[PDB]
């Protein structure tokens, strides 16, 4: 058969992860520009929302040192790729869980919805990537909204998942934080309620 | 707006390292006990971040300025960024991270008793030009202690982080250089299986590439999966 | 007084390094041109100085503390001095010179560019045990360029000079680190013809001598001249 | 045949040689106790003697990065071994050339005599070793004394070199400073007077 | 690298590991001279105490052919290695479970404080090797004292271990046998409460 | 008292069998899910007891005379217990226990039909001597069925336990006779990964040793680990 | 490590190199244009000079069928790299030894300041390319000018020079010829005072 190169391998991020992705976590100072956790401006067109989560290991103990990346469609349902500081509105952004309690922020909006290859609308959903100590390669996942039930339920992506009981570790909670709309996705990396990890 | 107008190459789960690789303790914990899900490539996963207008400091890519003259070996790290077709990777973010001449990192939760090096950061960010070409000037890491096994020593390393053109592509990684008699005894190294996938990890020294009478180079090329056009999809 | 009571095996001097080895451009106005006078082994070639009462101070061989924490790999430096006969030399002066992290030399005639280090001398001396058995601590040095060819860089290597039991056995030589892949380009390292007089230069990495999360290890192992009782004579 | 292990191969001393064998010079303090070019004390027995020399190279340039060991007898032709700084009299020696003016000294005594293996008296020597850059193993030479020409005739060693004319390339010449008694012992490494080396 | 001899590869006790090490268990005549389970004579200075426990599989299941060896330090944070039954005391010990009840006891005194390579002082502990059929290479554990929670909290050893959950694993809880001070000891090798074994 | 006056080499995890090990049924649940928690070397693991002044009897090691005369090969089983370095280990304990020359093990729990050998017991000690050396004299034990699979045969062995200077030097393990074929399809065996590894574990016949017209020998050399002094703590 | 293309191995040039590059010489018709030895015509800027030397052996003999190629800066100190017989000025030229005298010469203006890659300025100075018989790779030498002794000592080529007494042969003596500025510099490949050749 044919074989073509082969892909650089992957490797942990390691504990450190921070000091290169993360700078602030790090406790090192930052440079003019930095990719942090705010992907919408204030001014920003859709509905504001906040997004909190803990990571959990197979011993339900937090992951402290996890690094997390998201990518989602503006409320429009378009991916902005065009990464700049001055946009009201960054499809991409980067969080980490704090070394003491544990948990990642990430200020943003209700993603609009976007149509599979075969022209089949996705709910709204956020994708992430997962990097740590003790991760060789990276896991993928997918956030999806409690509130949007109806469009969950048809959702190409969503019904890949054989157990529907397992669909349900990719819904996040709403809830309310200071009073503003907030959601709650929590990954179980390992045991009881492990969170679905995709390949693609 | 991105446009799903690609698809990328199945990556190999049997060339990188799996998620469980017991003599790297960590993993053990860390590692799903269900199969990853399987999902057709969509806008959502064929698409990503370009950095072109992310404002890039002057010395953003130099280690030897970006934060006196560090102690340790003058060194430029460089290479090429390609896919598996073989073709370049312009416009590209590069990020790396490392430790000291010593071993100690610039980080809270580092503790070995190495000292810190006062003209010395450990962080750089390059984006690839036309030809997926990237480059920085550091200093050669040293080999560092950690509480895996009772004597167990990383080899020098760079941490490196490459984007690409989606977030089908993005990666992370750790460069090794050529010879170093710890990769073989690493148990992060060793998670991958193939002796032919290390081997992809080791910089070679580069003397066309050095700086006589200054710095050393050594040469680290970055194979992202392939990208192709869809086709009676 | 000291006694002709010993003879020294005859040295190879095909195994040594020749004189003149262009590559090593100094060495084309440093070596004879007349061939060397053999002569038969007396009272003065058979003898030479016992270093027992040196007075050594505590930190003689630790150049980590014998001169703040330096910068750069924390190692030992332990191996054992021995005959051609496998016989121990105990009672022997070991003495050592290098480069710090960097590659830069505390002596006024070095002028390259990478900064000194203000806790760092570079100096060591150790008298071998009962088992001729020696060891230092120190950072293992970097490379240093040199004006040779338009591009040559002198791979990690510690000066290291040896007594013995005569001046007959005296020597000076390099430690290079295992695998370091600028020893087979050294114009100084291939002064000595024999691949396999190359491979006794090369410490190897030593994880038993290691002290878990805090310094690696080197074994050197030195080889003087055997010596043998006069027989017949 | 018989094959024992092999010796470590030499390697030369580099320019930098006196950071670890002769740290004055190499412009760096000294500890308690160093080996130098004072070979006798004032009270030590024997003719006190100053000895000074000059290193040349092939093209007629000095070599001033040139370091020299040095060992002899003691005036009653006796080799003492025991290195101390205490002794009256060490056997033993190290000198170096100056970055400057490129001359060695060392403060000695005219060595005593002293018999080969078979019986056979040498006339007063001192053995010298020379190692520097550009010196991939050291070099072996004696010093002999333009007083001595009745010794020096018959030694056994001088005879071993078989032209005449090279034999006095290892004769020190005998001079005064500052109105003490000195030998000049210059050494020409390549060429025109190349100074005689042994293997031994 | 420098390699070593390797060291023998070791095995598994087998179920029949009384024959040798248990003779007294194994249903066979004893020797005039056996290590047994008493470290202590009753007039051995220091705290005297009963030591009891259960082994537990990873099914939940009571390992009753389990084998035990301690090492400990006396009242007086002392390793006495030169065992003598003629001693009051002796640092070493051996003990098994019972092939019905499965529990085993030691007779001991509690340890008296010893410091560590750092000259950080450990909490009182005793040193266990388990061995037993299905386990190839013996676990390394450590018994800590539940009335000795000051020092528990400043162990140089106890501190190593990440979560602070798995450090519970290692608390023996005091008791009372027959108006004797008595502290239990379960040890569960696998799954849920897994006890914490040591690499050394 | 002991003194902490010693290091030993860490254990090669990849060499001796690991804890899961499916093939040897029983390790499935007798074997930790969570990774060992690594150590540093303190008094309490580098010292152990010494069984100098334990009262042996004058039979201890010679399972011949120790419980008529039993039925079976005459063997003498001897050996040398050395650590890593190759030094010798003197006044250590060694302890043995085996099956009768039909498979049949002097324990309640041993239910297999071949019959008890009335004048065998099956347990010997022995103190090794100045040089490391231990010896037994007993008979060669036979295969022993087991329920594992369905059809597994232990091959012929010999259990043994070695003290050594300390408890992290403390090892039981397992004697295999030259030859034996049944060696290689034992699933306890197997749980050793390095075939190398197995090797050590295999008695070779020993001529030398034999008693003519008596009884044969077999020679068995144990390897702890190795002690080495601190240095540089 | 990194191996590029392995360069193509020099070869002599011969002793009938002149029928390729100095056609006039070699007695053969030449080509409407050719390549030679007048850098300048009569109306260019600067100090118009005439150049002139000798190539010796070994032996001290003369080396008659040598041929050089140089390069040089115009009086402004500037490379002029596009080579065209019709302008005032350029930049390379070719020369050649008379089989006869075995002189050879070159027309061309003294050359302007440069300076290295750190900013320093060199004296002036011509660079030089010697091929011949018996060289199997070409020689680099740089021409100097005596009146130039304040540049010269501040030379950072000339300065790399270790030994003062080898400058010397890379230093043309001015003279006159016809009543013309001329400065002769003649090369020694080999022996005494054998000429300085470069490596880069
Ligand atoms: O704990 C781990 O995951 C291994 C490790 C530790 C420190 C590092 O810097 C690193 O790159 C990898
Ligand atoms: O010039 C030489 O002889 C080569 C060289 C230079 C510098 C050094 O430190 C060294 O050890 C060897
Ligand atoms: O059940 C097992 O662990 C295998 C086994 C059975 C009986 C033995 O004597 C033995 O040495 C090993
Ligand atoms: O004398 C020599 O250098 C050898 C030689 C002679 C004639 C040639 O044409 C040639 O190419 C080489
Ligand atoms: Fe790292
Ligand atoms: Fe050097
Ligand atoms: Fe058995
Ligand atoms: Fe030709």
């Amino acid at each position: 058969p044919i074989e073509l190169l082969p892909e650089t391998p992957s490797q942990t991020a390691g504990p450190y992860v921070h000091i290169g992705l993360a700078l602030e976590a790090a406790g090192n100072p930052t440079r003019d520009q930095e990719i942090w956790n705010r992907l919408a401006k204030p001014d920003a067109p859709g509905e504001h929302i906040l997004l909190l989560g803990q990571v959990y290991d197979g011993n339900g103990h937090l992951v402290r040192d996890s690094f997390l990346e998201v990518w989602q469609a503006d409320a429009n349902g378009e991916y902005q790729d065009a990464y700049n500081l001055e946009n009201a509105f960054n499809s991409f952004g980067r969080t980490a869980t704090t070394f003491d309690a544990g948990e990642w922020t990430l200020h943003t909006v209700k993603p609009g919805v976007v149509n599979n290859a075969a022209g089949v609308p996705m709910a709204p959903h956020i994708n992430i990537s997962l990097f740590a100590r003790g991760i060789n390669i990276h896991l993928h996942t997918r956030l999806y909204f409690d509130d949007e039930a109806q469009a969950n339920a048809k959702c190409p992506v969503l019904n890949l998942i054989e157990q529907p009981q397992r669909r349900e570790t990719l819904i996040a909670k709403r809830c309310e934080v200071d009073g503003k709309t907030a959601y709650r996705f929590d990954i179980r990396i390992q045991g009881e309620g492990e969170t679905v990890f995709f390949d693609f | 707006p991105a446009q799903d107008n690609s698809r990328f190459v199945i990556r190999d789960r049997n060339w990188h390292p799996k998620a469980l690789t017991p003599d790297y303790k960590t993993s053990i914990a860390r590692s799903p006990r269900q199969a990853l899900v399987s999902i057709p490539q969509s806008i959502s996963e064929t698409t990503g971040p370009n950095f072109s207008h992310l404002g890039f400091g002057a010395h953003d890519h130099d280690l030897l300025l970006n934060f006196g003259l560090p102690i340790g070996e003058r060194i430029i790290v460089a290479g090429r960024v390609v896919d598996q077709y073989g073709k370049p990777v312009p416009n590209t973010l590069v990020e790396m991270w490392q430790a000291n001449a010593g071993g100690r990192y610039r980080h809270k939760n580092d503790r070995y008793l190495a000292p810190l090096d006062p003209n010395f950061g450990g962080v750089g960010r390059c984006l690839t030009d036309s030809d997926g070409y990237y480059s920085f000037r550091t200093i050669k890491p040293g080999p560092y202690p950690w509480r895996n096994g009772p004597n167990d020593w990383r080899p020098a390393h760079i941490h490196f982080g490459i984007s690409g053109p989606s977030i089908a592509t993005k990666l992370i990684t750790q460069l090794y250089f050529e010879g170093d008699p710890l990769i073989p005894m690493c148990p992060i190294v060793k998670s991958i299986a193939n002796p032919e996938a290390v081997q992809q990890l080791i910089a070679k020294l580069d003397m066309n590439n050095a700086n006589p009478m200054d710095c050393l180079a050594y040469r680290f090329d970055i194979v992202l999966r392939g990208q192709r056009k869809t086709h009676f999809e």
